[PDB]
């Protein structure tokens, strides 16, 4: 597409954590691949940023969206301590950059992975949040108001 | 069922990475990196088991893949379209991977693919069926297992290796006091028990408490460790 939407070396440090942390959270799972529920997992794990603040003013701590994504996955076998995104993980990051650039921001932080979960739709990422009743919109809401 | 392209393809090549944690994912991307520009380049979908081979390693590549790639790729250098020996990027369905070998028969030169290239991949291999190019099938103190980068950032990862590197060249100099000093930083308790112990036996358990994990107090040891050594200091400013 157009190289003027083409940024690259964007992401903040903590939401590149975000993401590092959920290759741990999948091999905690011991999980073969690193799915959109490693990334809520490893979103709600740094419980820092804008989006952790987000999810507490909707009245959701860390506690309840563990046992949520808890309750909706299995454990795996998997011992390769070399594990990859699944597709649908890479839309996350897709789209989270997608919704900076829509919002007008130069960087990409937590509160995009947090709106890239839920804009991805199909993963259980989308389920949970979707299943603890918090819209793509007042998600968005309290992002903003945040900011 | 003609052979796959893809065309201006975004690379961010890291050279000679034997391990494929080191060849990081768009999201890891520096401004300070040096990104590159693919004219044309061939997709080729393989098992995992190849795909792995050539992720994380620096082995021969398979002559009938190298062959069906030959001279398929093409740059714009110096507003001239130039052709590439043997340059590709590889796929399994899950992971992505470009490669320029320069020349070589090995993945010299690796990168990922930014995020909406990597999604253009998945849908155009969605109904292709992998090739086997007839293929059939370690960690030091200077080239960190994965289970010791587990968990990192780009920035943890390059900051954790600088560290062991500082610790080995501590190990070369074979000093007991000096040794004895860095452990008491990170292990203060252990006063009583190390006192008969050798500068290799003090050595081992300082590189044994370290090697797991990261955390603030790694990050602060470091900071430290490397005071007074001028290479090891350029190597942290331009981290942090
Ligand atoms: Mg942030």
């Amino acid at each position: 597409i157009d190289p003027f939407t083409m940024m690259f070396g964007r992401f903040t440090e903590r939401a590149q954590k975000v993401l590092a942390l959920a290759q741990e959270e999948a091999l905690r799972l011991g999980h073969n691949n690193i799915g959109t529920e490693h990334i809520l997992l490893g979103l709600v794990r740094e419980g820092e940023g804008i989006a952790a603040k987000a999810l507490q003013a909707l009245g959701l701590g860390s506690e309840k969206i563990q046992k949520e994504v808890e309750s909706l996955i299995g454990r795996g076998q998997e011992m390769s301590q070399t594990i990859h995104y699944t597709p649908r993980a890479k839309k996350v990051i897709e789209l989270s950059m997608d919704e900076a650039r829509k919002l007008g921001h130069s960087y990409v932080g937590t509160e995009h992975i947090l709106l890239g979960l839920i804009r991805e739709g199909e993963g259980v990422a989308a389920r949970v949040l979707n299943n603890l009743g918090v819209s793509l919109n007042k998600a968005r809401q309290q992002v903003l108001q945040l900011l | 069922h003609m052979m796959l392209f893809l065309h201006d393809v975004w690379v961010n090549w890291f050279e000679g990475e034997e391990n494929g944690y080191n060849v990081c994912h768009f999201h890891e991307w520096r401004k300070e990196d040096t990104v590159e520009l693919l004219d044309q380049v061939p997709l080729l979908r393989v098992p995992s088991v190849l795909f792995h081979y050539i992720e994380n390693d620096l082995s021969e590549l398979p002559k009938g893949l190298l062959e069906d790639v030959h001279q398929k790729s093409y740059i714009r250098k110096n507003h001239e379209r130039t052709k590439l020996e043997y340059c590709f990027v590889v796929t399994d369905g899950i992971g992505i991977l470009a490669v320029d070998t320069i020349g070589y028969t090995i993945p010299v030169r690796k990168s990922r693919l930014i995020p909406r290239q990597e999604q253009l991949v998945y849908e155009m291999v969605k109904d292709v069926e992998p090739e086997t190019y007839e293929f059939e099938p370690e960690y030091h103190i200077l080239s960190l297992a994965p289970e010791h980068v587990r968990g990192l950032t780009r920035k943890e990862r390059q900051i954790k290796q600088l560290m062991f590197m500082a610790l080995d060249q501590l190990k070369g100099l074979k000093n007991r006091a000096e040794i004895g000093y860095w452990y008491t930083e990170w292990n203060p308790h252990m006063y009583e028990q190390i006192k008969r112990m050798s500068f290799e036996e003090i050595w081992d358990m300082l590189y044994n408490e370290t090697i797991e994990g990261w955390s603030d107090k790694h990050l602060a040891f470091c900071e430290n460790l490397i005071k007074g050594q001028p290479f090891f200091e350029k190597l942290w400013e331009m981290e942090n």
